[PDB]
């Protein structure tokens, strides 16, 4: 959780961390 | 989605909570 911008799949690296094995529903586009 | 708030600016870990089931 370092102060970094989440662009592209980067945000996905912070989403799975907020959930865990549960998973998450990101809304990417590319 | 949360990219216009996290990719552009550094959001908090609480904003990604809604991204969990």
């Amino acid at each position: 959780f370092v102060n970094q911008h989440l662009c592209g799949s980067h945000l996905v690296e912070a989403l799975h961390l907020v959930c865990g094995e549960r998973g998450f529903f990101y809304t990417p586009k590319t | 989605g949360i990219v216009e708030q996290c990719c552009t600016s550094i959001c908090s870990l609480y904003q990604l909570e809604n991204y969990c089931n």
